[PDB]
């Protein structure tokens, strides 16, 4: 005689729901009325993000910045003039932008050493093949080795309040706290051997399109090295050719004022990056934030939509099933 | 004409008498049986991408192509192996068995495929004749002697033989001393009722007689001496060359409607697989037409690429392209396949409904391969003695009745007599006292000019110009012989082909006085009817062996003739009403599970892929991956393996007491209907539609500066992140709205699938990992979880996908 077992024979307890359209038309109407409300708060929090976009490529001639695109001095500056209508309220974030720029290349994205990058004794000395051909230089390794840190983004772009007596009030930029909390203190790490970080990176060269070495991208300890949160933020590489990279923080005045107040403002901008050789743009974003991030009407809209397409199916199969 | 001596003495050269059944040898078995492996298209595909990663590109481990692969030739070839090992020893029972010769007046103890054309064999009691054997004397005075033949004809009934009279006085010594003669027969050949020959006894005389011999002289290999204390022949059919051996065909390779299906998708998807590599190199190379697209300053090429040959580079990024997509032809499918197929026949054999008291066994399971099978069958030939009959079986009636209301046609092949099968047929219902019989027997037809006139007015004047139960059908084996052997030469006016109109719409055939050969004849024509019906035969002796073998799913029987049919079954029950539990309830079970399984592992894997296909043309088509290698590594082995494998082995979408209670529901997957062309557009679309909105979606989500309130910037592992959370999310939860059956063991897959992905990416995304030479997604899963609009846009892309779903289920559960 065989095992009378449940699973044996193949009688195990179930449960077995039963889906059908008088039990599943309630969902359209729930899922409805749920999904509408929240597409509408979504899109009113992305319209009361206040954001500016300024293009200073240059690749007009009459742009504030044609000057720079093949200049002759090699430090190029240029200033572009721009208009806040609304004041900017709370704490306002400041991005550089690239167009046409392919971080999320296959030859890109692979060119990196991690191991030296978390500060790693042994590939400091030895960086992978995988970063080449920015893994040695002059009979040395590169202490940053690899594409991506070759070519990080090195523009400085400052900003100045036209006063009311013409007088630029520069507006104080932060640095730090921009990166990932994890990438900056755990993912990205600086060599261990000693305490002064020129000594740390001895037989190390810097990259070929760097000025000066990584052990000079800061004055800050916490921000010099393989720890310094610009050259964090530019090696998290982005997913589609056109991104924004987040470069200063504005924050917001212990009093009630405006962070930025409506007016007239500068651009200073030292030029040294090109994209114009590959046809790429450069952008400046400032913008302000909230719970669901920076100006996106996508979500909302889409809620919206979706939402409301489940109410009206819900209704027309409501009525379908009264023609009784 | 072979002219046979009777003592192998003066007044040819012919085979041996030992049997084969098996197809390999120990040497040749590894290279015979890996390239009829390597010879379908699948295991060559498998094996071509495996060399593609170990030589060219990857991006996972060539270690998850080659093991599965590896495992499943090998499984494989362990089952064909022993499947062909007890064939051996199988050949090896019936050869090596005692036979007596006399050889030089002594009798000779030999071996039985020792036994020469043209010797003298000894018989007793109860012994089976080794060959082929032409009676020359027995113990009795009148040269008489009976047989049994239950494995020819599956009859137990004693039939008569006769003696040669000139050599019925020839016993003991002097059946050599006195014995010079020489036989003249024709070529072996299967019909088993039918003997010409002629035997030239020489004696001191000078003047030689000669006697006609006929099929009442002959004793044919397999059967029985009985009641006879000790006979004389004379061998002059040997192994291979006897009328049983003819008889036999040998068993060629069963493949399920769902590996049919399986074979079919595979193509399909390995066009889908060729044309997208195809576009993306072809717009890769547009691409690269500009000299900044292709090594802009900050992504400068080594000199080694650059000096790489471009028509070799435009290969290797075919092939690189390959095997970023390869993955929508899954080998996962076929690992799972195979454990589904072991696993699950075991409720076969632990089926209580299949325990018979009388013998103390149930039922068995030879081949795993054909569980699916069961639930498509269309004709059921039945063999009748000990089949249909014990007096018939318990629920033999009743069973045919349920096989009726399942549609299912059962047709009756019996090596038995007319009278005797027609007044079995009666008792089982199949013909009713309304049906009326048409004959194709000896009776009605005296030659072949008439036979064509018969089947002429049985086509055009009786049964075509008419009540599909009004008609049944009688044929003897003679007239199959008729049909089957004077149809050549023909295509149009093809009676084989007019044979075939009457049976199929006729309630029922009996075909009766069948040899071995001619029940797989008549099955095999059946097979090759424009549809392609599946064929299942079922019987209980060694004479339906032939039959078994042929049909698409053969049932052996457990009963008193011995176990030749239930060891070359497939499956093999107690019981001929055990037919039904078999059929409408595990066999469709088997056929749902295993059609899901196929179609929901083929749009899970287009679900997966698909994004990533999209995603080359917002990179360079550089062939970057959109998902983390780990991702691509474990989305089939640990993500989406464990609930399909449950459902396709738990699953009741209908009670199997509702099954065993209502044969009617057979009718609904009847001609292999889910793995038809509108189910897999219907999967292939869903799958098409579900990865669109996945990427599309998470690419306008990433139309902003920041999804987080921090203001921070996510990048493309994150990206793809966001994608196959939402597409493992979306086929889990596809999987579980499909379910109908939710036991336990259902629920833990299930849940704990989703539960163990986000446990996973939290622990592999939790440590700097020491030993990897990466860190891409170090806190990637935890940064993205940290954004409420993340979280928002999951849910909304997960409702969206599972969106037309949920409007099917609506709408085909109304009016
Ligand atoms: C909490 C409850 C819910 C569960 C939560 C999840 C927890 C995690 C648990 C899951 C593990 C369950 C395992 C089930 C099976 C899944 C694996 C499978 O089935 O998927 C085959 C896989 C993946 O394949 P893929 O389609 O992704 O293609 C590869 C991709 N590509 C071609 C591009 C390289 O591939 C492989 O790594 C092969 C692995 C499969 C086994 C085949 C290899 C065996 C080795 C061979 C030895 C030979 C044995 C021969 C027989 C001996 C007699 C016994
Ligand atoms: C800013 O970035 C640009 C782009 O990398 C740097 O330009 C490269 O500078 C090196 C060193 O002088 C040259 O060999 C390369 O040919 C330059 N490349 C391009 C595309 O112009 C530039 O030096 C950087 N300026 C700084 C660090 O202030
Ligand atoms: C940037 O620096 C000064 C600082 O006040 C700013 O006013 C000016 O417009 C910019 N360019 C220069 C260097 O003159
Ligand atoms: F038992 Al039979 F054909 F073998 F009726």
């Amino acid at each position: 005689r065989p095992d009378n077992t449940a699973f044996k024979q193949q009688r195990l307890p179930a449960w077995q729901p039963i889906l059908t359209a008088g039990t599943v038309l309630p969902i359209f109407f729930i899922i409805g009325l749920i999904f509408i409300p929240i597409g509408i708060g979504i899109f009113v929090t992305s319209n009361n993000i206040r954001e500016i976009e300024i293009d200073y490529t240059g690749t007009e001639p009459s742009s504030p910045c044609n000057k720079c695109l093949s200049p002759d001095v090699t430090p190029c500056f240029c200033t572009i003039n721009f208009t806040l209508e609304k004041s900017f309220e709370g704490n306002v974030f400041m991005y550089y932008g690239l167009s046409n720029f392919y971080q999320n290349h296959r030859r890109y994205v692979k060119s990196r050493d991690d191991s030296q990058l978390n500060g790693d004794s042994s590939a400091l000395l030895n960086p992978s093949k995988e970063c080449e051909p920015y893994r040695r230089n002059e009979d040395k390794p590169i202490a940053p080795c690899g594409a991506i840190m070759n070519s990080m983004f090195n523009d400085t772009l400052e900003l100045f309040l036209i006063g009311q007596d013409s007088y630029p009030i520069p507006i104080a930029l932060k640095k730090k706290g921009i990166a990932w909390w994890t990438d900056k203190n755990v993912k990205f790490r600086n060599p261990p051997g000693g305490d002064n970080l020129e000594e740390r990176f001895k037989g190390t060269t810097k990259p070929v399109n760097w000025l000066k070495p990584v052990y000079m991208l800061d004055s800050d300890p916490d921000n010099n090295g393989f720890i310094n949160e610009d050259f964090i933020v530019w090696m998290r590489t982005a997913a589609l050719p056109t991104f924004r990279k987040l470069y200063r923080l504005i924050e917001r005045k212990s009093d009630l004022h405006p962070t930025l107040p409506a007016g007239r403002y500068w651009l200073n901008v030292t030029y040294n990056y090109p994209v114009h050789y590959f046809d790429g743009r450069k952008r400046m974003i400032l913008s302000t934030i909230s719970w669901m991030g920076g100006k996106n009407p996508f979500l909302g809209i889409a809620y919206i939509a979706v939402g409301s397409i489940s109410f009206l199916l819900g209704v027309v199969l409501l009525v379908i099933n009264h023609k009784y | 004409t072979r002219t046979v001596f009777v003592g192998n003495h003066p007044v040819q050269r012919f085979c041996d008498n030992r049997i084969v059944s098996s197809k390999y040898t120990l040497w040749n078995f590894l290279p015979k049986n890996l390239f009829e492996q390597f010879r379908r298209i699948a295991n060559f595909y498998f094996l071509i991408i495996f060399l593609v990663e170990v030589t060219v590109d990857t991006p996972t481990s060539p270690v998850t192509s080659g093991l599965p692969l590896f495992f499943v030739i090998t499984v494989t070839a362990i089952k064909q192996g022993y499947e062909d090992w007890l064939r051996h020893r199988a050949d090896n029972e019936v050869n090596k068995s005692t036979v007596y010769i006399i050889e030089n007046a002594k009798r000779v103890r030999k071996e039985s495929e020792k036994i020469k054309v043209g010797d003298v064999v000894e018989v007793q009691a109860d012994e089976t004749f080794p060959c082929d054997l032409i009676l020359l004397s027995s113990c009795t005075t009148d040269g008489t002697c009976y047989v049994t033949t239950a494995s020819l004809d599956g009859e137990s009934n004693c039939k008569t033989h006769y003696a040669v009279r000139d050599t019925i006085a020839l016993c003991t010594a002097e059946s050599i001393d006195t014995l010079r003669a020489a036989i003249e027969c024709e070529q072996p050949q299967p019909d088993l009722y039918k003997f010409v020959g002629r035997i030239n006894i020489y004696s001191n005389s000078l003047e030689a007689v000669a006697r006609s011999l006929g099929p009442e002289n002959l004793l044919l290999k397999g059967a029985t001496l009985k009641n006879t204390e000790k006979i004389y022949g004379v061998a002059v059919y040997t192994g291979m060359e006897t009328k049983m051996a003819l008889n036999y065909q040998g068993k060629s390779q069963k493949r399920s409607a769902v590996e049919k299906s399986i074979n079919a998708f595979l193509i399909v998807y390995l066009f889908i697989l060729l044309t997208k590599a195809a576009v993306c190199t072809t717009l890769k190379y547009v691409w690269q037409s500009t000299p900044y697209n292709d090594e802009p300053w900050y992504n400068q090429k080594t000199q080694k690429e650059r000096e790489t040959l471009k028509v070799l580079k435009m290969f290797t990024d075919f092939l690189s392209f390959m095997v970023l997509f390869n993955f929508i032809i899954p080998v996962s499918m076929y690992v799972t396949v195979e454990m589904q197929k072991f696993l699950g026949s075991f409720f076969i054999s632990w089926d209580k409904d299949f325990y018979d008291e009388e013998i103390n066994e149930g039922a068995l399971v030879n081949t795993s391969d054909l569980n699916e099978e069961l639930g498509q069958v269309d004709y059921v030939f039945t063999d009748k003695t000990g089949t249909l009959t014990e007096k018939l079986q318990d629920q033999a009636a009743e069973t045919i009745e349920a096989l009726h209301a399942a549609g299912l046609k059962v047709w009756v092949l019996t090596g038995d007599k007319m009278e005797t099968a027609k007044s079995t047929c009666y008792a089982c219902r199949l013909f009713q006292t309304n049906t009326e019989l048409l004959e194709l027997t000896t009776k009605t037809i005296e030659e072949s000019e008439r036979k064509e006139d018969r089947l002429h007015e049985l086509l055009i004047e009786y049964r075509k110009k008419l009540e599909h139960q009004e008609y049944g059908l009688i044929i003897d084996g003679s007239t199959l012989s008729l049909i089957l052997n004077s149809s050549q030469d023909s295509s149009s006016n093809n009676y084989k082909s007019i044979f075939l109109q009457i049976c199929m719409k006729c309630t029922a055939v009996l075909c009766c006085r069948m040899a071995p050969l001619q029940k797989a004849q008549i099955v095999r024509m059946v097979k090759n009817l424009k549809g392609s019906p599946i064929t299942l035969s079922i019987g209980d002796g060694a004479n339906d062996v032939s039959m078994i073998l042929e049909s698409h799913v053969g049932i052996g029987i457990k009963g008193k003739e011995g176990r030749q049919a239930a060891r070359n079954s497939d499956y093999s029950v107690p019981k001929f009403k055990h037919l039904k539990k078999l059929l409408l309830a595990h066999g469709h079970l088997y056929y749902v599970r295993i059609a899901h399984l196929v179609q929901y592992f083929f749009y899970k894997n287009l679900c997966f892929i698909l994004p990533q296909f999209l995603y080359q043309f917002f990179c360079g088509f550089s062939q970057q991956p959109l998902y983390d290698a780990a991702y691509l590594t474990m989305y089939n082995i640990c993500f989406t393996s464990l609930p399909i494998l449950a459902y396709s082995l738990l699953e009741q979408h209908i009670n199997i007491d509702t099954l065993t209670s209502d044969p009617r529901l057979y009718m609904k997957i009847s001609g292999n209907a889910m793995l038809q062309l509108g189910p897999f557009l219907y999967w292939t679309f869903l799958a098409a539609f579900e990865g669109t909105v996945f990427f599309f979606g998470t690419y306008f989500l990433f139309q902003t500066a920041s999804l987080e309130e921090n203001g921070k910037v996510y990048g493309n592992w994150t990206f793809g992140t966001i994608v196959f959370t939402v597409l493992v999310f979306t086929v889990t939860l596809k999987l579980a709205l499909d379910t109908r059956f939710w036991t336990w063991i259902n629920h833990f897959v299930i849940w704990g699938s989703l539960a163990f992905y986000v446990f996973f990416s939290f622990f592999w995304g939790g440590i700097i990992w020491p030993f990897l030479k990466q860190q891409r997604m170090y806190f990637v899963f935890a940064q993205m979880l940290s954004s409420v609009s993340t979280w928002l846009a999951i849910i909304l892309l997960i409702f969206i996908s599972l969106f037309p779903e949920i409007l099917l289920i609506v709408l085909k559960n109304v009016r």
